[PDB]
């Protein structure tokens, strides 16, 4: 009878509901990078053939979802398509000052893509630490890959954490005026980048990106509940 | 997938007993048991049923109030529950499964069945209750219905069923038209509506049984008296 | 089919001038954004400059920010590429690649596994 | 006076004519946009149902002041859209209370929200909002009735008025704090939910910060009268001089014509500022 | 050798060319121009499927046609009566993110893949309960675009990696490999006689693979942007290919070369979806502007428009009777239009 | 060695293809015609259905 099948209809509609709970309140998270990048080592910093990675870990009783794409063909076009319901893409970039325009690169990509337009991008400067010594040394030409580093200068608004030699903030800081002009050459203002600064070891870089997942929520709700 | 009964025997006419029926194997919650009698020498009946899920809830007109089924899927089992067993109470209690939608065989399974003895509704006619037949020739096996059972949709809620001599029933065409699951592509039904005929292209001695034929289209789902062949 | 024909280059002494030019054919050439992309030996693809469809927006690499410029003429389908000032580090093929979408700002050529919309493109060398 | 009836007639005419289109739009836009079928949206919705059914009463209000000479329906009607009313402004008022409380909650804890964001929840507070403004709207039966004065015309003279038991007897007390709580707790609320929303908001963000404010604002513009006039109308039944009950009178104009005012607003300022609204509305 | 290899290379295209130029005889707008258009037509949305929770990116239909399979990012498969409503199973997947999935003719198993990389087979008419993982087709290094279903144990996948790949569902192997093509494999499509079959790329070209030889017989090269969605004309001998620069084209694999192309000034976005209608004539395209547009083969002109979607319309599918259209869109929800 | 190797695949299915039969674009044409005409009147889309046949509405 057909009543019958109404009814497991309505149970299927149940169902639904249980796990579209979960699936509201669990959020999304997009990893991209580079070979250099050290995407590997901050999955490792979260604890509790196939092309597609997924990690578990929660924080303040909120669970996230990472998705790794590493064992995929590099033709990424594509594929990427896929995480529009994605609540945040979270960067990682080598600061081997060269891969760097690399970097910048894909980050444009993702910024001026139709789709990911709507979706804003965590951006994690991981090996800081391998940065900091490479400027530290001197034998970096980092004017010669970038000659507007040559004329650029520390902002009078820096905050250089304590012990932190001041060409090292100012190379910093000149990566992250590139990435922050590519991030509002569009002006729409859908979406905002969060740059941020990690190591090979950093326990912090979960409450990190609770923080921007909060900031990125706190925006959507603005945008939806009347209140932008 | 196997359909188990525990509880039964003997019971006195103001006694009560638990009759329990227990699920192995396949998945309880998403398919839906119904309850069918036996009594001796005479034709099935059904008693009871519940939706999936523990959802709706329907019984038969002999039965409403008196007997009560319930459902539990962690564990499961099936109940139904005897509160006052009459003189027509006593019969062989079957524990079948069902799941309803396009493609779907309900009454496909039926239970063993335990031993419960005491100290308009559609009807079924059928066109002789014994057919001598010899094993090869073909077998035809005709019912009838109180109304046309073609629903608006397209579709007649007409069910064979073929129980071997010790045997739980087992669905032969479900819906007229579509064989069972594992049954021999031998067995062919038919029917305008209000008439229907069941053909066997050929019978063989492990065929030999009763045939009885079921309607869904509207509560109770009464059965048919019951055609046996003899060879 | 599109064809991405790289046309100039050859040996050219240290600082300099080159052109390199691409006879787009099988589509149309202005509603798409174009770049540039150099393979040098032993190194990987690399992005070098792009142009919009209108050539209203132009960016160029920081290693040849000022010195390349790259021009557009969508009447006859042609991009052109001038190079001055020239250095040993510039020695390299350069490929002429091609967005995949139309109207859009996207940047997809800096894969190097056997991109379709980019041509066989034409090995420039600078030396003494 | 003369041109002051002109004036509340036209004001009282116009905002009617752009509520009635304001709250039909805020209707069926959701009902028909499944894209935007949220808990606000929602609530609005609800609010803008509320103030059609208020509108709905406006043949039968303004006679009493435009014309105050006929009087043809009976008391069970007269109690019957009072109570109505009664309730929908209570309902919208809780409304307000409600939509406070899920911006507070969607700003000072995002992800704890997103919890607690289930359809269900919402359909089970607007339906208590709703149960518990109707129960607070049914002491109207008793309180309003048609009376009249003594030795006059019983055709005539009649008028809805509240009756003289509510006076006499203890249910003025009723009709003052009753009131007022749902006047006093909802104000003290959308303050301090909304400034604590524009202290994280801060700590553009400053439009957003002052339209809560103008919407604060506007509230208690709209609604204070509104809980003064009725003390005053209720003090003003003790013996006393005229100008109390003149005071009263003009109060109570105020207050209708600013709280009418606020409802035609209300589809109106609750969706100009969102850009989410205001594009899907094309 | 590696100068005379291009020098050769470059003469063989030439001289395809040269020899599908000659065998243009008239264009497909020509020939076409006495037949009756067949006008504005305006077709509603009968049914609308409720229950999905993510964006929904592929959908097939049952040879029963009514019995329709969407697959959503959600990580649900759900089957949707098509003339009731009624949802038959809702088979929880083990990766959220899927991007095709397939209906078996004969209805028995249903298909899924993704960024897995795997093709997840599942059953049916199993008596153990709703639904089981049948086995894993493990082994493509590239993300599944799309399935479709020969016969109950034939299954060819179409993934990321230039490699479309034929399984058998008895032995869970790779029982052919095809790797022709120099792009990303979007889509491919089964003529009626199981014989041939189609796969756009993203590359702009479109091959012809067959199921038993395994060599590719034809390639289509007259787009200009990366192929999205290709499907066969119902006689089984033309197909027609819709890519992201905004115009679709119709090839035939007697003639090797386009025979018409359907495109608009208006639409600058370009089309993920692409399907016939029976009779062929209505030749249905999904756009990345939020609507369908119906698309008269032999004449390029805009019969009608499906404009019921609110998001990007990834996925559409039309019965194999021809009775009513499913499109399923990003917003969760499968429109149907008849 | 692998660049070789896949220029010379390359060019043997490019060859491979070259020798392939072409049919005119008109018989093409006709043929789509024909296919047309064939199953016109079989199409609910191209022919909208009553509804009282129709077996979703």
């Amino acid at each position: 009878e057909d009543k019958a099948a109404v009814e497991r209809s309505k149970m299927i509609e149940k169902q639904l509901q249980k796990d579209k709970q979960v699936y509201r309140r669990t959020l999304r998270l997009l990893l991209l990078g580079a070979d250099n990048s050290g995407k590997s080592t901050i999955v490792k910093q979260m604890r509790i053939t196939s092309g597609i990675f997924e990690t578990k870990f929660q924080v303040d009783k909120v669970n996230f979802h990472m998705f790794d794409v590493g064992a995929q063909r590099d033709e990424r076009r594509k594929w990427i398509q896929c995480f529009n319901d994605v609540t945040a893409i979270i960067f990682v970039v080598d600061s081997s000052d060269n891969r760097l325009q690399e970097a910048l690169n894909d980050f444009k990509s993702i910024w001026n893509n139709r789709w990911l337009r709507t979706i804003s991008v965590i951006l994690f400067l991981n090996k800081q630490d391998l940065l900091a010594e490479k400027v530290l040394a001197g034998k970096s030409k980092i004017e010669d890959y970038f000659p507007e580093f040559a004329r650029y200068t520390t902002p009078e608004d820096a905050t250089p954490e304590p012990g932190e030699d001041p060409r090292v903030t100012r190379a910093k800081y000149f990566i992250r005026k590139e990435f922050v002009d590519i991030s509002t050459a569009s002006g729409d203002g859908r979406h905002i980048c969060y740059p941020h600064f990690t190591c090979s070891v950093d326990t912090e870089n979960a409450r990190r990106i609770f923080n921007d997942c909060k900031d990125i929520i706190l925006q959507m709700n603005l945008r939806e509940y009347n209140l932008v | 997938v196997q359909l188990v009964e525990s509880g039964g025997g003997l019971v006195q006419p103001g006694g009560s007993r638990k009759l329990s029926c227990s699920a192995s194997g396949f998945a309880f919650s998403s398919f839906g048991m119904h309850w069918v009698r036996q009594a001796p020498e005479k034709g099935l009946e059904w008693v009871a049923y519940i939706s999936s899920g523990s959802g709706t809830i329907y019984y038969a007109d002999t039965v409403k109030g008196r007997f009560t089924i319930s459902r539990d899927d962690p564990k499961n089992t099936l109940f139904l529950q005897m509160t006052s067993l009459r003189s027509e109470d006593t019969a062989m209690y079957y524990c079948v499964r069902s799941i309803y939608y396009y493609g779907s065989s309900p009454f496909d399974f039926w239970g063993q069945g335990t031993t419960l003895t005491v100290s308009s509704d559609i009807v079924m006619t059928q066109a002789t209750s014994s057919v001598p037949v010899t094993p090869g020739e073909s077998v035809s096996i005709s019912c009838r219905s109180s109304k046309s059972l073609l629903h608006s949709n397209g579709n007649t809620y007409l069910y064979w069923f073929l129980q071997r001599p010790g045997q739980s029933p087992q669905l032969l065409i479900y819906r007229m038209s579509n064989l069972a699951s594992g049954v021999p592509d031998r067995f062919s039904g038919s029917g305008s509506g209000t008439a229907f005929t069941l053909t066997i292209s050929r019978l063989e001695a492990e065929d030999v049984g009763v045939y009885y034929c079921m309607q869904h289209l509207e509560y109770p789902l009464t059965f048919g008296a019951g055609t046996k062949l003899e060879l | 089919q599109v064809q991405l024909q790289e046309s100039g280059g050859g040996l050219v002494q240290p600082g300099g001038s080159l052109r390199l030019s691409c006879a787009a054919s099988g589509f149309t050439f202005s509603n798409y954004k174009m770049n540039w992309v150099r393979q040098a030996p032993g190194k990987g693809l690399e992005w070098v400059s792009d142009i919009s469809q209108s050539g209203a927006s132009i960016s160029y690499t920081g290693s040849v920010k000022g010195r390349f410029t790259i021009s557009r003429d969508n009447a006859k389908n042609t991009l052109y590429l001038q190079m001055n000032s020239l250095k040993p580090e510039d020695t390299a093929v350069y490929y002429c690649a091609r967005c995949p979408a139309p109207f859009t700002r996207d940047c997809f050529d800096v894969t190097s596994t056997t991109y379709a919309y980019r041509g066989q493109g034409t090995q420039v060398t600078v030396s003494s | 006076p003369a041109p002051l009836l002109a004036g509340v007639t036209a004001t009282c005419v116009a905002l009617f004519v752009v509520g009635i289109a304001g709250n039909l739009l805020t209707m069926l836009v959701v009902s028909r946009f499944r894209e935007l079928r949220t808990t606000t949206n929602l609530y609005l919705s609800s609010m803008a149902f509320s103030d059609l059914l208020i509108f709905l009463c406006m043949p039968l209000d303004l006679v009493r002041l435009w014309q105050y000479r006929p009087w043809n329906f009976g008391d069970l009607l007269c109690k019957l859209f009072q109570f109505v009313s009664e309730s929908c402004t209570y309902a919208t008022v809780l409304t307000i209370t409600a939509l406070s409380v899920e911006r507070y909650f969607a700003i000072c804890f995002p992800l704890r929200a997103k919890v607690v964001v289930t359809k269900g929840r919402v359909k089970l507070v607007i339906f208590v909002i709703w149960a518990v403004a109707f129960c607070s709207a049914g002491p109207i039966f008793v309180l309003v009735g048609v009376e009249h004065e003594n030795g006059t015309d019983p055709w005539d003279t009649n008028e809805c008025r509240p009756t003289e038991f509510a006076v006499r007897s203890g249910l003025l007390t009723v009709m003052v704090w009753v009131s007022s709580i749902f006047f006093f707790l909802p104000v003290f609320c959308l303050t301090v939910l909304y400034s604590l929303i524009g202290r994280k908001l801060w700590r553009n963000h400053k439009q957003t910060v002052k339209m809560l404010a103008v919407v604060v604002f506007a509230f208690i513009l709209c609604w204070l009268p509104f809980h003064v006039g009725r003390y005053l109308f209720s003090k003003s039944f003790e013996p006393g001089s005229l100008e109390i009950a003149q005071i009263s009178q003009y109060c109570n104009l105020v207050s209708f014509v600013l709280f009418y005012l606020s409802a035609a607003i209300n589809p109106i300022l609750y969706n100009i500022m969102s850009k989410k609204y205001r594009v899907a509305v094309f | 050798e590696l100068d005379q290899l291009r020098q050769e290379a470059e003469q063989l295209k030439n001289q395809i060319r040269d020899a599908r130029k000659a065998c243009a005889d008239a264009t497909l707008s020509q020939i076409t121009n006495n037949i009756d258009p067949v006008g504005r037509i305006q077709m509603r949305t009968r049914r609308t499927l409720r229950g999905h929770l993510a964006k929904i990116y592929a959908m097939h239909w049952g040879t029963d046609s009514r019995l329709l399979v969407s697959a959503s990012q959600d990580g649900k498969l759900i089957i949707w009566d098509s003339y009731t409503t009624n949802k038959v199973h809702a088979i929880p997947l083990r990766s959220s993110w899927v991007m095709t999935c397939a209906y078996a003719p004969s209805g028995n198993y249903v298909a899924c893949g993704g960024l897995d990389n795997i093709c997840s087979i599942y059953n049916l008419k199993t008596r153990e309960g709703n639904v089981r993982v049948s086995r894993e087709l493990a082994g493509h290094t590239g993300y599944l675009s799309c399935c479709r279903f020969l016969d109950d144990n034939q299954i060819v996948t179409s993934s990321g990696d230039t490699t479309c790949a034929l399984w058998d569902i008895e032995t869970g192997q790779q029982t052919t490999t095809f790797t022709g093509h120099t792009g990303d494999v979007m889509s491919l499509s089964l003529a009626p006689d199981t014989r041939l079959f189609v796969s756009g790329a993203c590359d702009a070209s479109a091959k012809l693979w067959d199921v038993r030889e395994g060599m590719c017989r034809q390639t289509f090269t007259g787009h200009e942007s990366d192929i999205n969605a290709i499907c066969f004309f119902p006689n089984g001998n033309a197909f027609a290919t819709g890519s992201d620069d905004a115009t679709c084209r119709l090839f035939d694999l007697r003639a090797d070369q386009e025979l018409m192309t359907y495109s608009h000034d208006n639409i600058i976005c370009g089309i993920t979806s692409v399907s016939f209608s029976k009779s062929g004539r209505l030749l249905l395209a999904g756009y990345d502007d939020f609507n369908c547009n119906v698309w008269d083969a032999l004449k390029a002109d805009r019969a009608g428009v499906l404009a019921g979607h609110d998001n990007r319309v990834s996925c559409l599918g039309v019965t194999d009777d021809g009775m009513a259209v499913a499109t399923g869109s990003w917003d969760s929800f499968l429109k149907i239009w008849n | 060695t692998a660049s070789i190797a896949q220029a010379r695949k390359l060019v043997e299915q490019l060859k491979m293809e070259a020798n392939i039969d072409r049919i005119k674009v008109s018989k093409a044409a006709a043929d789509l015609m024909a296919y047309c005409e064939a199953h016109a009147k079989e199409d609910p889309l191209l022919t909208p259905v009553p509804a009282s046949e129709n077996p979703f509405r």
